[PDB]
């Protein structure tokens, strides 16, 4: 499990980098916007929340998915486990025979 | 920039459901009968339907009414109609059985006039999802075409469309701009945005607080069309209390057809 | 019947904090600046604060200001402060750091102006939470912080719960979407237990024969029928109107008429 | 799916008829022709790793399932000869032990169910309290707003007074009932691992997992034909 997650990220550094990099710049223009006039800009502000509303569903839609492929990757680490199972079991049996 | 004229849903055939929107003190009961009264022109036989618990329809026509259709008075094509009826099952049988009677007559445009509170389409999406679900495990087969039917008769961008309708004050612009954004995410379309109770001084008044508010609803209503260029703008004029009836639903549906001259 | 006016506010010696809300177009910030005009008066010292993003205290005063409080010139008591920066730990500390420099120079009263969008008394619930945690979780100069937050928290919180030293105005306008905004938030704040007593109105039109303007008489009744079910339904609460200034006169001039007029009670 | 089952059922059937005749030395050949002839069959009908490891748990199952089963060929064109000793009751009986053990599990259920006996009086006392709900909520639908928001509001504040009132009841008595349930089954749970470690030593290495190839390789399949 440690070893497997260390891969896991070490190859998920792509989407570790990414996923910083975008909400960073989301916090910054969020503050930005609590730097914006509600009666002076509310034009403006408006296309900054459309921008971040589609920002941050796209890629959460995304993330779901991902988090599927990896729910995936668990399921077949655990049919890696039950082929451990069945291992040690042909271990006893040859312990015997 | 476009023009201040609804020019498109007036010369469009394919339309056949439109919805009317927007809450605040807004008379969308008069709007509703108005753009309802101009279609009919151009359209050959227009059914209202309400959804309002004010019933406002029976005060602006001074007629009674009951959940049939009927004919209008002083009119040929007009036909009003409404239904305070708009565990899950029962209010979905209801609405089939509405959609199965509107599919009936089968008019060519059905004009609605949502409630206080939100939109009654988002509502009808529920039962399949959960019909789905009970299947999975008799009436419930019958009614299901009846409304994937106007499920994609809703979805279309070319069938059907939504009117939102707001005020010049901050807060029904935020709310608004909250409508538009939903309505966007549940994928339906979208192109008009009646303004209403605009006033429209002249200096022969002295009045100095209709000033004030003047040059208040005037900067709000240019922010408004900054942020709204895409889409239509319907100015309409608030109107004295002065007229009310036939005459005023009348007079107030002219404007709908050429801009506004003070 | 009950009091048109903001006597128990004016005349109450164990107030604290005196917090101002209301969503809309209201001039919340100029109501608490005259609300503070007229609080220094009989009391010591008034340290206003504030959170909107406008700086609406800049524009009525004239001058410029930051993270210190600072005197006001032609006041000898009402100070100044803004604080635009207003993980959970480090908020926390600005928090506690901001109430013990409120708090410590011998202030009897600070008011709020809250921002238009949100609400930061039911923050405290996250602290609280908190302590449960660390007490639980057992069983450097982070811990110290910790230990000089959570008695100072709670404290402060107790004064927010007291009906006889905390107290909210609401303001709202004559309008549906805003009464209805203005009643959720009521209910709202008693649920979380936060005492309350007054709704300011504003943007009160007053017109006369005088004036053949129709449009004048037309929203008058609309703001009278308004105004009346509003009463009806908040007997309790007291209610304390204002007219609706012209634009001839902005800054310190319609300050004090509207800390005259919040005084006394209004009559054209 | 459900045919080529039933398929390997007539199989099963007709292994039943001729296997233990024992006309020629080929029991495991012809167990593994039989078995290829599905398997071919397979693919008329009809990343990379992935897809090895779906069919790899699927191919497992149907075989495990399907190999005992000839097994139990031997185990039934005798027992007629039986009619025609202490082993043949020592079969039967595990066949009582696992229909025990699994009207149990669903017997579970049944305890879910049995809750009611507290859950009556829970619910003649929320039922009430939904009824002046829904009926209060209906009255407030034929209600107006801009000229009645006082009542509106009157309404409101009392339904949703009596709504939270409502939730906290129920959340109270199901967050309970639910450890109830829990811990009943944790307890049934190990008297059921119990009874098996009791048959264990009642046995005390072939017979051992074939008793686990009885008691799950078939029943499990019964159990997901008949209350999936
Ligand atoms: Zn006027």
């Amino acid at each position: 499990l440690p070893s497997f997650s260390s891969f896991m990220s070490r190859v998920l550094q792509k989407d570790a980098e990414q996923e910083s990099q975008m909400r960073a710049e989301i916090q910054d223009m969020k503050q930005e916007l609590s730097t914006v006039n509600m009666m002076d800009e509310f034009a403006r502000y408006a296309r900054l929340e459309r921008k971040i509303n589609k920002m941050t569903d796209k890629l959460k839609t995304h993330v779901k998915a991902r988090t599927a492929q990896l729910a995936k990757i668990k399921w077949v680490i655990s049919v890696a486990f039950y082929v451990l199972q069945a291992a040690l079991m042909i271990s006893l049996i040859w312990k015997y025979y | 920039p476009l023009e201040p004229t609804l020019s498109n849903i007036i010369e469009q055939r394919s339309l056949k459901w439109i919805f009317v929107g927007g809450k605040g003190g807004v008379g969308k009961t008069t709007c509703s009968c108005s753009l309802a009264v101009q279609l009919s022109k151009g359209r050959e036989s227009v059914l209202i339907i309400s959804t309002d618990p004010a019933h406002n329809i029976s005060d602006a026509f001074d007629q009674k009414f009951s959940k049939v259709p009927t004919k209008v008075k002083g009119y040929d094509n007009l036909f009003a109609m409404e239904i305070d009826p708009s565990p899950g099952i029962d209010e979905a049988m209801s609405y089939a059985e509405v959609m199965r009677l509107v599919k009936g007559m089968n008019f060519s445009v059905v004009v609605f006039d949502t409630a206080p509170t939100g939109h009654t389409l988002r509502l009808l999406n529920f039962p399949t999802i959960v019909e789905r679900g009970l299947g999975r495990l008799s009436k419930l087969e019958e009614t299901l075409p009846v409304i994937r039917s106007v499920s994609e008769q809703f979805k279309d961008p070319e069938q059907t469309t939504f009117i939102c309708v707001c005020i010049a004050e901050f807060l029904s612009l935020y709310e608004t701009e909250r409508l538009i954004q939903e309505l966007a995410k549940c994928k339906i379309d979208t192109h008009n945005i009646i303004v209403n109770q605009l006033v429209f001084p002249d200096p022969e008044k002295p009045c100095k607080m209709c000033e004030a508010r003047h040059k208040i609803q005037a900067k709000y209503l240019d922010q408004m069309e900054d942020l709204y260029e895409d889409f239509h703008i319907v100015k309409l004029p608030l109107l004295p209390h002065e007229v009310r009836g036939a005459d005023k639903v009348n007079t107030f549906s002219a404007l709908l057809l050429e801009p506004y001259k003070p």
